[PDB]
């Protein structure tokens, strides 16, 4: 129709939810919150390592091709970290 | 039987940001390793997310108007999701496409199967949002499920792994998320 706002009210009842589903729902809450809090943490450190290496390399007046090889050497080891974290049997 | 996720339940917690930092390819990191880790992560969390609503997904197969089908060449909503989840698990643990040894690289098929793995996850996203979303609201999980979909969709746009057309059943939700669903 048009841009009109809609609000709805719910019974909000976790009753008659077959026990296990109630317990399973609590597990995903913990897992999702831990996942996204750690996901931001991983990305922050990944960027902090790169930027700190970049500013460090311009500090020594290195050739651009030499900095890229050093930065690409970090990315390889960063890529090794991702493959390692992907290996799982949980 | 469609359900309305466009109500005030368009509240997403756990999404202070717009997912740009955790989706964007990390600079100098191999592009294959980045996709391979996130796809496995999405499958692991989606399989567990479906596990809480699996009790109440019995015959009634997909959403309104658009009805997905695993039956053609050579099922109820519980059947096609259970087969798709098991299938993704086989491909995601398939050392052919997802090698765990250090020297081995991803094959040429890798890019296409990732496209095949993502769409099934979106189709599994469809039935839960369309038919089993009001139990998510009972369990106070709309905060986590909304942010999980916005992260998943932001990942789809960023690397263009999913066609715009394919998102038709959940397109109104994606448009509503424009502030949290990446631009
Ligand atoms: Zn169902």
């Amino acid at each position: 129709n048009g841009t009109i706002s809609n609000y709805m009210y719910f019974e909000r009842r976790p009753d008659l939810l077959t026990k296990g589903t109630q317990d399973k729902a609590a597990a995903v809450k913990l897992k999702i919150e831990n996942f996204y809090q750690s996901s931001v943490k991983y990305a922050i450190e990944r960027n902090e390592r790169r930027v700190e290496l970049e500013t460090e390399l311009t500090s020594h007046n290195w050739s651009e091709e030499r900095k890229s090889r050093q930065l690409s050497s970090l990315g390889k080891k960063e890529s090794q970290f991702l493959r390692l974290r992907r290996t799982r049997l949980s | 039987q469609i359900m309305f996720l466009s109500e005030p339940f368009v509240r997403t917690a756990l999404v202070k940001g717009s997912f740009k930092t955790i989706v964007q390819l990390p600079k100098y990191v191999d592009l294959g390793e980045w996709i391979a880790l996130n796809v496995f992560e999405f499958f692991t969390n989606l399989n567990q997310f479906y596990g809480v609503v699996a009790e109440y997904c019995t015959p009634d197969n997909a959403g309104p108007h658009t009805d997905y089908l695993w039956l053609d060449a050579n099922l109820p909503a519980s059947q096609y999701i259970d087969l798709a989840l098991t299938w993704i698990n086989n491909k995601v643990n398939d050392k052919n496409l997802f090698p765990t040894k250090n020297g081995l690289p991803f094959p040429q098929q890798f890019s296409r199967d990732v496209q095949r793995i993502m769409v099934q996850m979106f189709r599994i996203f469809a039935h839960i949002y369309h038919h089993h979303f009001d139990k998510i609201v009972h369990l106070s999980l709309e905060a986590h499920w909304n942010s999980f979909f916005s992260h998943f969709i932001s990942f789809a746009k960023e690397f263009k792994i999913i066609d715009r057309k394919e998102m038709a059943p959940l397109l109104p939700l994606i448009e509503s998320f424009e502030k949290q669903g990446k631009i």
